[PDB]
């Protein structure tokens, strides 16, 4: 047999199936029940965008609660390039990149325990992480309360507040978006 | 990427040619 | 056998060596070696000749020791020929005194001349007396007398060969005692079962088993995956700081690929071979042998092959309506002319009691009906009108043609007599009938309890004959036997291998007469009975010499020791590489990488020590596995699984661990006799 | 810590069963030639539009089927990358491709091992990540199954020398498998917060003021077959690390099932096709020993971390490095190591910034042959072909003919056997040869030490088992590397293909054989242990070399 022709018609149709069918249906379902979230779960506030409540932003003001460093191209937290550092642990730049975020973090942070969280000092793997655990929280909580004058009991609450806790304590973690708590704390502030 | 490489190279080929020879035909 | 004769061992030393150059082609395994040892030899001679600096003397101890490894592996191989080859002279036998008198009448016509046997043809008669060795294969026509099997089956015992029957076979070399003997020449000299079994193993015409080269291709497919991994293993360790050395990377390669079982397996076949011989069983293709672990059924046969032949009678019965001299009368010539062991018994009974001398052998002629296996039947017919004799259903339908009405007293009379335990056989008077006459067989011994060790290993043996139904049943009883097949005609064993074939399953079986041929010859495991026809013989794969019916088991034995050792030599060369790797690769890497000193498990004193060790456990554990190669691995008859978690538990862990043992006391001698 | 990480290997296999039940009967309907409960005439009339028939044909033309339909796409997916900017739907203008990257890549998502060696966001158009990426998932991961499809079909069909039709296994599979679940699948990811719109690159200003550029586009159409079909490589270059992909935890448990739902399924329909559930089972026994022993030692090393950030003023020992924080290190721990053994690109952390056992453990699983819980299709295929080599070394050892489900394994099925297992060590060993024997080849190292050997090693046992996941510190975007890669992963997955559907052929001219007294067992603890003993040993003395200079050497350093 040659069987030229099936072959074909085969290729023509699985593509045209999952090319315009699949994905347009996926896209038409989408857009139709749940377009907040499948449009990039965006904070709108007037005609600008302050951000996405997933990809997270960079925080390099004291006022404002820190993230986990990023090691994207160019800028940090730079979508158009994610990924991690990419570092072994057998790495003296990785090591020295370490010693460097522990320095910045106790020399920002003066009135906190000198244990720094691991995630306030590795990088995230995909560099556009806005999630820390409310344990950093906790420990990032005074610069906070001497940069800008409020309670750290309201603190705690506010973060308490918005602490996304997974439906089983340990398919993830704890973690607190990082992006949409600042952004409420100055609304609430101001 | 020497002359001593090179020769390895051709040796470990020869070797690897002469036992995929003998799987297709060890009759 | 003996196992190392050290007269034996000093003659094959130089055949040892005799198959070192590039004779290896047809070994891949060992060709890696050997291309191994030629590279590390040239490298060290290069080495000490000043170009490529280092510590020569360790690669060409190397060398050395991969030099004496390949020389252990032939070692192997030649020790197995060496062995085939002693048994095959001492199978050669006495028949070069080719003495043998050239007969011209197809009788006793004298004719008493010395010619040479070289020339004797198919179709040619040669007829001599006793105390003299026989010239070839014997088909005795007429006569009988007492043989001395001794020098061809390896037992002395007085065995009695006559002629006409099934049991009329004679081998050359084997004296005789008594009287004069007839050979019929049916097959050429050097074309016989002995030529070819004592001619096969001189030559180098090893036609593998499919077994053997599926695991050759395994074996060839691990040294591949070890030549990539030592091949690449150099670019890492470059890359890495100083390569490592070539004779290192040779040394981790040997010690690497399956030299074990890929240097033993050929003596394993040839040592398989030698043990098969040696149970008195021949093959001359291990391609059933190795198909003949997996087997189910067995087929037997009775007259002649399970009972000792020679059916003699015991005492005559009458009717209601018949007297005796009657019987007598019928039973003297019924079967007067015939050399069957039935019809002389019948005659010699009969005159024992009347001693009616009627006639010797006919009054002026007769028809002599032969007796067909198919159709039980035979008759003389000269005065009387149309009296026969034949098996009950022949005499029955037989009845049907002439008399109709059968006695049904005599029905339970043959009913009794098969429940006591003889094999009918009943004549006819030329319309009715007159009775059955009992023929009380002797069964061999130790068939009952062999069946049952048969049934405790599983293979099903299964009776096939065509006497009665009742006949089987108590001659089943006896002897410990599954399901028959009686009352059968001989082309139903014929259909019957086919259709066990057509299931998926490999049949087996025994036989010795011409019209069993065809079913020896279809058969898949068909051993050839000594007491048998030529015919028999050339059609069966395999041959007995023991005249046992139950020698499939020792045949069974000697293929599943075959896989059983194979198989257990390639998983202890698997299990062994591990340990190989704990002392190479620690010791491969030291001044380029000194991390990789913390995987010294065993402790080893130097890298080269290390190395050097690895290598002299690489040749001394097959110089340690030749004797388990020659002898094959111990079976016994269990579960199969039980018996794969005690080679599992013999030949993995245990094949790992052994290793260990092995590198740490040569690494410890090396040490405390201080040359490295 | 210890008992979170048993609790989420325990709950992940329960409800990875549960889910794999139902579909192991629908996948044996699928291989008995059996059409589904719904097919109410579309079937017929649609085979009747494309021009195929009910017919059966035989072990060469199924092969050339398979083979021709992956050149096709082959082709079609080189000449579309090449010529990107001519395609609509590019609202970012981003151009065409190089000649070696466009290669390299439509070799990575036709031959099922979907190494990016790129930054997706900034290097393909929407339209290009449709139509050149998740059609030819679909169609990879479909050959893939129908392959094992007609591997069953040979073991449990009895001298009939014909292997169904290629053609209608593609569009069964496709369109009533891989379509609906992901259609679910990717709905949950909507749901949880993934992507799927059009709209270009949203400009967004930060909290602070600074610039930053979102990326858009179809990333939960990707995404569910991208996990379902265990075919690698995300719409960006985070691959599943991005919260745009990988929104919560239960959009990662989701992934996770999705990576094991088909291979589970597959073995379930062994099971259910070849009447006993015996041999269904102890390969799934076989998948989930060493899949747990390998978990539990990740987590382990991940768990213990590295020391120097606990000497370097940080509570933590846990190395969190290169990871997500919304996702534990345990739950990065078990998804590296289910990705690294069922042949899936995700990369949950970067794979490099793990410790030097943790990325031993995982890079072994890639090296042993892709078969604990391997692939789609082409897991299950090579895990026969360590059955093949367990029963030929079982019946060694018990006396008997080696046989596998009454079929005798005969000497051309140990020859296509043996070759199929030699295809990816030659192929990983002589990409890492020449990788480290040219200075282009190690001019891509990120980390030095021992830990570059191990990128490299890693990258090309990635490439020729056709996994896809990389340590990411490679720099692969040079001509030499795409080429080696792509040259690598396209034989190793076609001569592997070839000589399994060489074996079906074999298998289908015999005839199998009724089970009695006295035969093997294939089932069991005594053969489950020697089954794994088996693949350990194959997969242990050929690379335990390439480990010592690797990641051994970094862990022992
Ligand atoms: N010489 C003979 N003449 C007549 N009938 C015979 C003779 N030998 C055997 N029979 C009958 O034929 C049957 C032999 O069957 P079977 O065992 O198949 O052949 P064999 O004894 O040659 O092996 C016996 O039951 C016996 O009654
Ligand atoms: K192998
Ligand atoms: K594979
Ligand atoms: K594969
Ligand atoms: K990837
Ligand atoms: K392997
Ligand atoms: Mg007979």
């Amino acid at each position: 047999m040659s069987g030229l022709r099936p072959a074909l018609s085969t290729f023509i149709f699985l593509l045209l199936i999952t090319g315009g069918v699949y994905p347009l249906l996926t896209t038409v379902l989408g857009q139709w029940w749940f377009p907040w979230q499948a449009n990039g779960s965006l904070i709108r506030e007037g005609d600008t965008v302050r951000g996405s409540a997933l990809i997270g932003q960079n925080f390099t003001g004291n006022g404002y609660f820190h993230g986990r460093p990023s090691a994207t191209a160019e800028m940090p937290y730079n979508p158009q390039a994610s990924g991690g550092s990419n570092l072994a642990v057998s790495n003296p730049e990785l090591d020295k990149l370490i010693a460097a975020r522990v320095a910045a973090l106790r020399a920002a942070n003066p009135d906190a325990s000198a244990s720094v969280p691991v995630e306030l000092v590795t990088a995230s793997a995909s560099g556009l992480d806005n999630n820390i655990t409310p344990q950093a929280a906790a420990w990032q909580i005074p610069r906070v309360a001497k940069a800008r004058n409020l309670s750290v009991e309201q603190l705690t609450q506010l973060i308490a507040k918005y602490s996304q806790q997974p439906l089983v304590k340990y398919i993830g973690q704890p973690v607190v978006n990082i992006v949409e708590l600042n952004l409420a704390l100055d609304k609430l502030d101001e | 990427m020497s002359a001593g490489v090179i020769t390895g190279v051709l040796l470990v080929f020869l070797l690897l040619g002469y036992l995929v020879y003998a799987l297709i035909n060890a009759e | 056998a003996l196992f190392e004769p050290t007269l034996v061992v000093q003659a094959l030393k130089e055949a040892v060596k005799k198959l070192n150059p590039q004779a290896q082609w047809r070994n891949p395994v060992m060709f890696i070696v050997w291309i191994g040892s030629l590279l590390t030899t040239c490298i060290s001679i290069a080495m000490a000749s000043g170009a490529m600096p280092g510590n020569a003397l360790f690669s060409a101890a190397i060398s050395g020791w991969l030099w004496i490894t390949v020389l252990f592996a032939n070692f192997a191989e030649a020790l197995a020929e060496g062995r085939s080859k002693a048994q095959a002279n001492s199978l050669k036998g006495v028949k070069k005194t080719a003495f043998a008198r050239k007969l011209r009448e197809p009788k006793y016509g004298a004719a008493a001349d010395k010619v040479p046997a070289d020339q004797l043809r198919k179709g040619d008669i040669v007829l001599v007396e006793a105390g003299d060795i026989i010239p070839c294969d014997g088909e005795v026509i007429e006569g009988g007398a007492s043989v001395d099997e001794s020098a061809i089956t390896g037992e002395a015992a007085p065995v009695i060969r006559e002629s006409g029957g099934d049991f009329a076979s004679v081998t050359g070399g084997t004296r005789i005692l008594s009287d004069w003997l007839v050979i019929e020449c049916s097959v050429n000299p050097g074309e016989t079962f002995l030529d070819r079994m004592i001619a096969m193993v001189e030559g180098a015409q090893r036609r593998k088993t499919p077994n053997e080269i599926a695991l050759t291709i395994l074996l060839i497919a691990l040294t591949i995956v070890f030549l990539l991994a030592t091949a690449t293993l150099w670019p890492f360790s470059a890359w890495g700081g100083n390569a490592v050395s070539v004779t290192v990377l040779v040394a981790l390669l040997v010690c690497l690929i399956p030299t074990t079982i890929g240097g033993l397996l050929s003596a394993i076949g040839v040592a398989g071979m030698s043990r098969m011989l040696g149970a008195n069983v021949i093959a001359t293709s291990g391609r059933a042998v190795e198909a003949a672990g997996d087997v189910d059924v067995l087929l037997l046969d009775k007259t002649g092959t399970i009972t000792l032949g020679n059916r003699q009678a015991s005492e005559f019965i009458p009717a209601q309506g018949v007297d005796e001299k009657t019987l007598a009368d019928a039973a003297q010539l019924a079967s007067l002319a015939d050399e069957t062991p039935e019809g002389r018994s019948i005659v010699i009974l009969a005159k024992q009691r009347f001693n009616l001398r009627e006639r010797d052998v006919q009054s002026l002629h007769a028809t002599f009906v032969p007796f067909t296996a198919q159709s039980r039947m035979s008759g003389i017919n000269i005065d009387n009108r149309m009296i026969r004799k034949g098996s009950v259903d022949a005499i029955r339908r037989h009845v049907e043609a002439n008399g109709g009405h059968f006695p049904t007293d005599v029905d339970q009379k043959v009913d009794q007599v098969a429940r006591q335990g003889a094999t009918p056989l009943v004549v006819v008077e030329g319309s009715r009938v007159l009775g059955v006459i009992a023929l009380k067989d002797i069964v061999k011994g130790g068939i009952k309890e062999r069946f049952a060790q048969l049934r405790k290993m599983g293979i099903k043996t299964v009776m096939i004959t065509g006497d009665n139904r009742l006949t089987a049943a108590a001659i089943a009883a006896e002897a410990g036997v599954d399901d028959f097949l009686a009352e059968a005609t001989p082309e139903a064993k014929l259909a019957l291998i086919r259709q066990y074939q057509a299931e998926g399953r490999l049949v087996a079986m025994t036989g010795d007469g011409t019209n069993d041929a065809p079913a020896l010859a279809q058969a898949d495991v068909a051993v050839a009975m000594n007491s048998g026809t030529q015919a028999a013989k050339e059609a069966g794969n395999m041959v007995d010499l023991d005249s046992n019916p139950t020698k499939l088991i020792e045949v069974v034995h000697i293929g599943k020791q075959m896989l059983m050792t194979r198989g257990s030599l390639t998983t202890f060369s698997i299990a062994n590489d591990v340990a190989k790797y704990f002392a190479i690769i620690p010791a491969a890497f030291a001044a380029t990488y000194p991390q990789l000193n913390a995987l010294n498990i065993m402790c080893l004193h130097s890298p080269d020590s290390a190395i050097l060790s690895a290598v002299i456990f690489n040749a001394l554990i097959i110089v340690f596995l030749i004797p388990l190669a020659l002898k094959g691995v111990s079976y016994k008859p269990l579960t199969a699984s039980a018996m794969l978690r005690r080679n599992l538990w013999i030949y993995g862990l245990g094949g790992l661990l052994v290793p260990f043992i092995g590198i740490k006391v040569i690494d410890l001698l090396l040490t405390v006799c201080g040359l490295v | 810590m210890a008992a979170q990480g048993f609790l989420l290997i325990a709950t992940f296999l329960l409800v990875l069963m549960v889910l794999a039940r139902p579909l192991g009967s629908g996948l044996a309907r699928l291989i008995n030639d059996i059409p589904l409960p719904g097919t109410t005439g579309v079937e017929r009339v649609l085979f009747r539009a494309l021009g195929v028939s009910d017919r059966e044909m035989n072990w060469k033309q199924y092969l050339c089927a398979i083979l021709g339909l992956n050149m096709l796409g082959l082709a079609v997916l080189f000449f579309m990358l090449l010529g990107q900017h001519y395609l609509p739907l590019n609202p970012q203008q981003l151009p065409g491709l190089s000649w070696d990257l466009a290669l390299n890549t439509a070799v990575s998502f036709v031959t099922n091992t979907n190494w990016q060696s790129y930054s997706g966001e900034t290097t393909l158009s929407y339209f290009s990540q449709m139509a050149g990426l998740t059609v030819q998932n679909f169609l990879s991961a479909a050959s893939g199954i129908a392959v094992i499809f007609a591997l069953i079909r040979a073991f449990t069909r009895q001298s009939m020398s014909t292997l169904g039709n290629a053609w209608v296994d593609l569009l069964r599979i496709t369109l009533w498998v891989l379509v609906p679940v992901a259609l679910l699948i990717a709905l949950f990811f909507i749901q949880q917060g993934a992507l799927q719109n059009f709209l270009p690159y949203q400009a967004v200003n930060t909290v602070e003021g600074a610039q930053q550029l979102l990326p858009m586009g179809p990333v939960a159409s990707q995404e569910a077959i991208k996990m379902l079909g265990t075919n690698g490589g995300g719409f960006f270059n985070a691959n599943s690390s991005h919260p745009f992909e990988n929104p919560t935890a239960l959009t990662n448990f989701v992934q996770m099932l999705a990576i094991f739902l088909i291979p589970t399924a597959l073995c379930f329909a062994f099971g259910e096709v070849m009447g006993d559930r015996r041999q269904g089972r102890m390969l799934l026994w076989a998948m989930s020993v060493i899949f747990v022993i390998c978990v539990g030692v990740v987590m382990w090393a991940e768990v213990q971390g590295n020391p120097h950030l606990l000497a370097l003023g940080t509570d933590s020992s846990i190395n969190m490095e290169g990871k997500e924080s919304r996702f534990g290190v345990l739950v990065s721990s078990l998804f590296a190591v289910v990705t690294t053994a069922a042949s899936c690109g995700a990369v949950i952390a970067m794979h490099d910034s793990f410790t030097a056992l943790g990325g031993m453990v995982p890079m072994w699983l890639m090296q042993i042959g892709e078969v604990v819980f391997g692939g789609v299709g082409s897991g299950l295929y090579g895990m026969m072909l360590f059955v093949l080599l367990a029963v030929f070394i079982a019946g060694l050892m018990i006396g008997r003919t080696p046989e596998y489900l009454g079929k005798k394994i005969d000497v051309r099925e140990m020859k296509l056997t043996a070759l199929a297992i030699l295809v990816t060590p030659t192929l990983v060993l002589m990409g890492a040869a020449l990788a480290m024997m040219t200075d282009a080849g190690r001019s891509a190292m990120l980390n030095p030490g021992p830990h570059g050997f191990s990128e490299v090693l890693y990258a090309v046992s990635s490439a020729a088992n056709n996994n896809g996941s990389a340590f990411a510190g490679l720099s692969a975007n040079s001509p030499f590397w795409n080429c080696l890669l792509a040259f690598c992963m396209f034989v190793g997955r076609f001569g592997v293909i070839i000589p399994v559907m060489a074996i079906a052929g074999s298998l289908v001219s015999k005839k199998s054989q009724a089970a009695s007294s006295g035969t093997l067992p294939t089932h069991g603890p005594l053969f489950v242990g020697l089954l794994i003993g088996t693949v350990l040993l194959v997969g242990a003395l050929t690379f335990i070399p390439a480990l010592a200079l690797g990641p051994v050497a970094e862990y022992l350093s």
